[PDB]
C-alpha cells in the first residue's frame, strides 16, 4: 500500500582485491598499483647535455688514456659509463679509486690545465709502452710522462718539480708510480741508487718507494704502473721530489660544476625525458614505489619488497 | 563495517546504477524510477582524488650512485652500504603496506559514511510521513508522484504538506 | 567514543555475558533472560584477528654483522655505522609507536560501530512497536514473550504482527 | 508496564591498560606485546651445520696456530666465534686484519691446498719458537714455514717460489715476515745483506722489509711475526721473490660457500631451531620488535628503545 | 564529514559561542537563550591535548658528528653518508607528512562524532515529545519554559512528564 | 508553534589550512605547527662545563702550541671547536690528523703524564723557533722537546727514550721528525752521520727517516716537523731509538670520558640552555622536526625537507554567511 523511496550504492560485476588493517581479500569496486614493475631498456636523454663515454673510463679521462683521446675536457650535466671500459693502457690500478671514480662521475665537466713541469738533460720524459697504443706506435698516457734515464744504467738524477694553483678553484692531481718486474730493468731505467718519491703541500704528504719483484705477465708485460691522487686548493704548491719511478703529470684537471652519473649498457635515447636511471635502463613512472632495482640514481620512486600493492579507488564491491 | 550502510543494512549494491556511485530507486502508482545522487558520489570522488594526489608521487631528492655496477667496491664498506639499503628498504616496504592498508579501511569506511549521510538526510526530510523498512528503504504514508519524488532527492520536500494525509494512513 | 555506544549511551559493560562480546538482556512476564550475538562477536574478533595476523610478523631480510662484538674497527666507519643504526633505531621506535596507538584507537572505535551497528539493526526490526530508553534498551508496547524475544535476537521479527495494538498502546 | 530488550557488550574484571592516538591510560578487555624483551641465553643449533670455534680465532684457521689445529678445515652454515679467541701465537698482527676476520666469518667453511715450495740445501725451512708450542715443544704456525740460514750468519740464498691456482675458484693466500729483534740476531738468521721480500701477483704487488729497531719483549720475545693476504684467481699466480725474512706458506685457504658468522659468548643447544643472533643468545620470538640489542645477525625483528608496546585485542573495558 | 554534523546537517557554526566548543540554543515564550555544553566540549578538548602530548615531543638519542665542518673527508665515505642522510631525511619528511595528515583527518571526524553524540543524547532524552527538523534542532511540542530548557541541557528531563499533551499536539 | 532547543558548534573569523588525508585546503578553527623554523644563532651552555678553544685547533691541546696554553689540561661535558683554528706553529702536519681530532673532540678531558724522559750532556734538549713564539720569546710546543747536538756539527748520539704507562688506561703519545730544510742544516744540528729513529711498542712499530731537501718557505721556513701518534696500553712500554731527527714527547696525554664536540662559529650564551646544536648555533624548540640543518649534533628534533606541518587543534570552521 505505500510508496517506497530505496537508497542505495553501485556495484560491479567485476571487483578487485585490496588489502586493508583488519582483511587481506576486501574486495572493491576499483583499484589502482602503486609499486611499478615495468622500466624502459633505455636511457632516456631527453633535455641532458650528455656524455657517453663509450669504453672510455671516468678515470682515464684524467690521465689520457687512449681510449679516452675525445673525453680529455668537455662539460655535461648526465655522465654515462658503460661496462668493461678502459681507464689503465698499461698493467695497473688507481689507489682510491672508487672515491675518484665517483667525483668524476658527480662534476659536470672537465678543464685541463698545463703544469708547466721541465726536467734536466739527464731525463728522458718521452718513454712510451706498446701496452697505449697511438696512431699504430708506442705512445703513453697523453696527461703524464714516464721519465726514465736518458743514458740506460745511470743514476736518474734527483728533480724537485712544484705546481702552483693559480686559479681559483681546486685542481685535481695525478701522478704514477711505475713498478719493475726486475732489479735489472729497475737499474736499466733508473740507476742502482735506492729509488723514492715524496709528495707534499698544505694539504698533502706522502712517500713512495717503487716495487721491484718477478710477477705474472697482463698483456705481456710484468711492470706495473700504479696511480695516485689529491686536491690542489687555491695559490697552494704541491712538490714532488724523486730519483726514479715516478709517472709525472704534464696536465692536471679542473673539475666543473654538477651532473648525474649513470651506470648502464642500455642504450641511449633522445626522444624520451627521464629523472631515474638505473642498470637497465630508466624508470619514467609516476608511482611512489618500484620493485626493479634497490640500485638506482636520480629522482627515484623508492624501492620495496612487493611484487604488488593495490590502492582502493572505491567503495566495497556487494554484487547481487 | 564502521557505519553499518553498505555491505551491512543495504543488502547489496545495484549494478545497473553506471551514472553514480549512490542514488535512489522508486515506487508509487505511477510506476518506478531510479536516480544517482550527485552530490554524495562527488563527495567520495572528490575524497579518493585527494588520497592519490597525496600518495602518487616520488620525493625530488637526488640521490648519487653509492655502488659501482662495473667494479668491484671495498669489502667493509660494501658490507656497511648493503646494511643500510637492506634497512631503508624493510622501512619503506613496511611504510608503502602500513600506507595503502591504512587507506584502504578509511576509504571503505568513508564511502560507507557518504551512504549512511544520505540515509540520514532522506530521514530527516520525510519526518513523520515515512517509516524505515531496514533494508534502506522508507516506506512513504501519502501519494508521492515522479515530483514529490523529485523533492525528496533534490532535499526540497515539504513534510508538512503531506503530514496530515500521512499521519492519518500510518496510524490507519 | 567515535559511535556513541561502548561508554557512551550504554553505561557499562556486562561481566556475566562470557560467551560472546555483545548481547541482549530482557524483561517479559516469563521473567529476564541472556544471550550473547554471534554475528557481531564473531565480526570484531575476525577484525583483530586480522590486525593481528598483519602485525605480529618480521621481516625475512637476512642481515649479517658490521660490528664485531670482540675486536675494534675502524673508527670513522664505526662512527657512521653508530649514527646510521641510532637514526634507523629512532624510525622503528616512532613506527612502532605510531603503530600500535593508531591501531588501538582504531580497534576501540571499531568495537563501539559494531555495538551501535547491532543496536541499529534492532531499532529498525522494532520499528513502530517499542521507544528507545536512551540507556541502550527498547520498551516495548506489546507482550512478548520468549518466542517473540528469539524473534528480536534472530533477526525474524515481524512489526505488522503486532503494529496496530503496539500503536494504541503508544499513544494511550 | 512495558516489556523491554536491552543491548550490551562484556566487560571483565581484570582489564589492562594500552595508549591509543589520544589516551595514555586507556583500559580495554584484553591486550597482547608487540615488544620482545626476553631471550635464550643459549645458541639454538638445531637444523644447521654449526661450527664452534672455542678458543680458536678465525685468522688462526688460516695460518694454523696451535688453538686452531681441530679447525685447519672444515665445513659449515653457521661459524660462531668468542671472545679472547687467540690467532697468533709468536707476536704480531694481521694488516688489513678485519676484512679477513669478516670474510672468514661470511664463509661455509676452508680448504687447505699445498703449495709445494721447495727450498735450496742451504735453507733451514723448519724454524720454530718456544711462542708457539705444539705436543712435544716448540713448534710453527702449521700453514706456513719460518726460513733461516742453515749455518749461522751465513748469507739467506736469493730464492723465488711462485703459486700458481690450480682451481676453479679464487684461493686466499697468507704470508709473514719476521722482524727481528736485533741487527745481530737479524744476521745470524739471514745475513748481513740488504733484505728484500717482494710479492706480486697480476693483481696484487708489495714490497717488505724486516725492521730491527728496539722494541719491548712480548712474553720474553722482541721480534715479531706480522701477516699480509691477498686472494689469487683462479688461472693467476703470486710469485715470491726473497733473500731472508718471508714466513712462507706451506698451504692456502679456499673459503667454500657462505654461512652465517655469530659472535656470541651463549653456550651451545642442539634443541632449539631460530633465525636470529646476538651476542646474548638467540631470539625466537614472533612478535615485530625487541629491547634486547641494536646488534643483531640474521633474520630478526627490529630493535626499539621501548620495554613495552601493548596491542589492543578488544574492546574499551567499562566495569559496574 | 564521517559522522554527518559539522558541515553536514549542521548548516554552519556560531561565532558568537566563545565559552565552548558544542552547545545549545533555544526558543520559547521567554525568549531565546544559549549555553555551551561543557561535557562534549571537554571531551574533545582532552583528545586533541592527548594528542599534542605524543607528537609534541624529540627522541632523547645522543647523536655526534660524522661529517666535519671545517675539513675535508674521504669522497667515498662521504657519499655514502650523504646518500644515508638524503634517505633518512626522505623518511622523516614523509613519516612527518602522513602523521600531520593522518591525525588532521581524524581530529576533525573526532570533532564531528562529538556533536553527533551530543545531538544523539538530546534526541534520546526528548523521546516522543519532540521532532527533528533536519537541521540539528527538535521542534518540543510542548511549552518548555526556561527550567524545562535547563532540564534538557543537564540531561534530567524526564520525557513522562510532557508525553500526554505532546503526542496530543503532534497528532493536533 | 512548538518551541525549539537547537544544537551547534563554535566558530571564528578567522580559520586556519590544514592538510589531511583527503584535502589540502580544509579550514578549521585552530591548528600549531609540528616544523621549527627559528635558530638562536648562539651556542647554549647553561648547564654545562664546557670548553671553548677558540683559536686553538684540537691536536693544539695535545702537542701544546701557544695557542693551545689555557687548553693543555681539564675537564668538559661539551668542547667548541673554531674555524681556522691554530695546531700548528712551526710548518708541518700530523700523520692521520683527521681521526686524531675526532678522538678530542669526543672526549670529556685530558690529563697530561710526564715521560720522564732524560737526555746526556751532548743533546741540547732546549731548541726553540721564532714561529713557535711564547711571552715575546723563541719557544716550542709545550709537550715536546727539540732535540739537537750541544755542539754545533758533532754527531748527535745513539740515544734510547722508554716510556711506561704506569696507569691503568691507555695514553695517547705524539712525537714529531724534523725534516731539515738542507743538507748543511741537517749536519749543523744532528752531524753528518746517517740518520735513523726507530719506535717500538707490544702493539706498535715504525721507522723514520730525516729527509733532507729544499722545499716551498711556510713564513720564511723550508725546515718541517711532521707528527705521528699511537696509543700506549696499561702496563705497556715504547721505545724511541733515535740518533737526530726526533722531536720527544715531555708529556703523553690521557683523554678521560666522553663528551659532545661541536664545530660552530657561533659566540656562547651560558643565560639559555639547549641539548641541540648545528654550525649556525642551537636549536631549543619542543617541535618533533626541524627545516635548519641535516647537520646537528646532540638530542634533536628530526630535520624534514619542509617550510610548515599545521597540526589541527580544532573542529572544521564553518563561518556564518
Ligand atoms: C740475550 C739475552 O741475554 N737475553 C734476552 C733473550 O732471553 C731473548 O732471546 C729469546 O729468549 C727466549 C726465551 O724463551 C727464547 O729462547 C728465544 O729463542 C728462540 C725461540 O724459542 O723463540 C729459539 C728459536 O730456535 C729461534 N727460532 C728461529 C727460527 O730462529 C727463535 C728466533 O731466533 C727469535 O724468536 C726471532 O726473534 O728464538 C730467544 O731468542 C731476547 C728476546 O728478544 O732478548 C734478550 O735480551
Ligand atoms: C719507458 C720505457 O722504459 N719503456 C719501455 C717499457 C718498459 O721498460 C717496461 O714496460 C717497464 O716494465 O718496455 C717496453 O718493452 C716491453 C718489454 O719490456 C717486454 O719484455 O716485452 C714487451 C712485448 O710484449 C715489450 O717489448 C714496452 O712496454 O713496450 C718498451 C718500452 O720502450
Ligand atoms: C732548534 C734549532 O735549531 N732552532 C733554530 C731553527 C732551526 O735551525 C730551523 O728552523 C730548522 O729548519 O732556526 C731558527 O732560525 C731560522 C733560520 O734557520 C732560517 O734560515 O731563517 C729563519 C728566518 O726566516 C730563522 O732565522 C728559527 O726557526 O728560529 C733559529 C732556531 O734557533
Ligand atoms: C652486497 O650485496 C650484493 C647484492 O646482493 C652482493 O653481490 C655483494 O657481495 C654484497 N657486498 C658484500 C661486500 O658482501
Ligand atoms: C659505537 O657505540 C658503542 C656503544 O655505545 C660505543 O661503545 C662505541 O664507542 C661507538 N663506536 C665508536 C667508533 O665510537
Ligand atoms: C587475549 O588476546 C590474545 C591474543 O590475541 C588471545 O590469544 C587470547 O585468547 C585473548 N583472551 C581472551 C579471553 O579472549
Ligand atoms: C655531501 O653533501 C654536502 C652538502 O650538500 C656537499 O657539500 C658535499 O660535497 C657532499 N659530499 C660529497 C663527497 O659529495
Ligand atoms: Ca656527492
Amino acid at each position: 500500500d505505500p510508496d517506497k523511496i530505496c537508497l542505495g550504492h553501485h556495484a560491479v560485476a567485476n571487483g578487485t582485491i585490496v588489502k586493508t588493517l583488519t582483511n587481506e581479500q576486501e574486495e572493491v569496486t576499483n583499484a589502482t598499483e602503486t609499486v611499478e614493475s615495468t622500466s624502459l631498456n633505455r636511457l632516456c636523454m631527453k633535455g641532458r647535455n650528455h656524455k657517453d663515454l663509450g669504453n672510455c673510463h671516468p678515470i682515464g679521462m684524467l690521465i689520457g688514456t687512449p681510449a679516452c683521446d675525445l673525453h680529455l675536457t668537455g662539460t655535461w650535466d648526465t655522465l654515462i659509463e658503460r661496462k668493461n671500459a678502459i681507464a689503465y693502457c698499461y698493467p695497473g690500478a688507481t689507489v682510491n679509486e672508487e672515491a675518484l671514480r665517483q667525483k668524476i662521475m658527480e662534476s659536470g665537466g672537465i678543464s685541463k690545465i698545463n703544469t708547466g713541469f721541465t726536467y734536466g738533460s739527464s731525463i728522458n720524459s718521452a718513454g712510451t709502452t706498446k701496452a697505449c697504443m697511438r696512431n699504430g706506435g708506442n705512445s703513453f698516457y697523453a696527461e703524464l710522462k714516464w721519465l726514465v734515464s736518458k743514458n740506460k744504467g745511470q743514476n736518474f738524477p734527483q728533480t724537485t718539480n712544484t705546481y702552483r694553483n693559480a686559479d681559483t678553484a681546486e685542481h685535481l692531481i695525478m701522478w704514477g708510480i711505475h713498478h719493475p718486474s726486475s732489479t735489472q730493468e729497475k737499474n736499466d731505467l733508473y740507476g742502482t741508487q735506492s729509488l723514492s718519491i715524496s709528495v707534499g703541500s698544505s694539504t698533502y704528504k706522502n712517500n713512495f718507494v717503487p716495487v721491484v719483484g718477478a710477477r705474472p705477465q697482463v698483456n705481456g708485460l710484468s711492470g706495473r704502473i700504479d696511480f695516485h691522487w689529491t686536491l690542489v686548493q687555491p695559490g697552494d704548491k704541491i712538490t714532488f721530489s724523486h730519483n726514479g719511478g715516478l709517472i709525472a703529470p704534464s696536465r692536471v684537471s679542473k673539475l666543473i660544476g654538477r651532473g648525474l652519473g649513470i651506470q648502464s649498457e642500455a642504450p641511449i635515447d633522445n626522444s624520451c625525458e627521464s629523472k631515474c636511471f638505473w642498470r637497465g635502463g630508466s624508470i619514467n613512472t609516476r608511482l611512489p614505489f618500484q620493485n626493479l632495482s634497490p640500485r638506482t640514481v636520480g629522482q627515484c620512486p623508492k624501492y620495496v619488497n612487493k611484487k604488488s600493492l593495490m590502492l582502493a579507488t572505491g567503495m566495497r564491491n556487494v554484487p547481487e | 563495517g564502521l557505519f553499518g550502510a553498505i555491505a551491512g543494512f543495504i543488502e547489496n549494491g545495484w549494478e545497473g546504477m553506471v551514472d553514480g556511485w549512490y542514488g535512489f530507486r522508486h515506487q508509487n502508482a505511477q510506476g518506478t524510477g531510479q536516480a544517482a545522487d550527485y552530490k554524495s558520489t562527488q563527495a567520495a570522488i572528490d575524497q579518493i582524488t585527494g588520497k592519490l594526489n597525496r600518495i602518487i608521487k616520488k620525493t625530488n631528492t637526488e640521490f648519487e650512485s653509492i655502488e659501482s655496477e662495473f667494479s668491484e667496491i671495498d669489502h667493509q664498506i660494501g658490507n656497511v652500504i648493503n646494511w643500510t639499503k637492506d634497512s631503508i628498504t624493510d622501512i619503506w616496504t613496511y611504510q608503502a603496506e602500513l600506507l595503502v592498508a591504512m587507506e584502504n579501511q578509511h576509504t571503505i569506511d568513508m564511502a560507507d559514511s557518504e551512504m549512511l549521510n544520505l540515509y540520514e538526510r532522506v530521514r530527516k526530510q520525510l519526518r513523520q510521513n515515512a517509516e524505515e523498512d531496514g533494508k534502506g528503504c522508507f516506506e512513504i504514508y501519502h501519494a508521492c508522484d515522479d515530483s514529490c519524488m523529485e523533492s525528496i532527492r533534490n532535499n526540497t520536500y515539504d513534510h508538512s504538506q503531506y503530514r496530515e494525509e500521512a499521519l492519518l494512513n500510518r496510524l490507519n
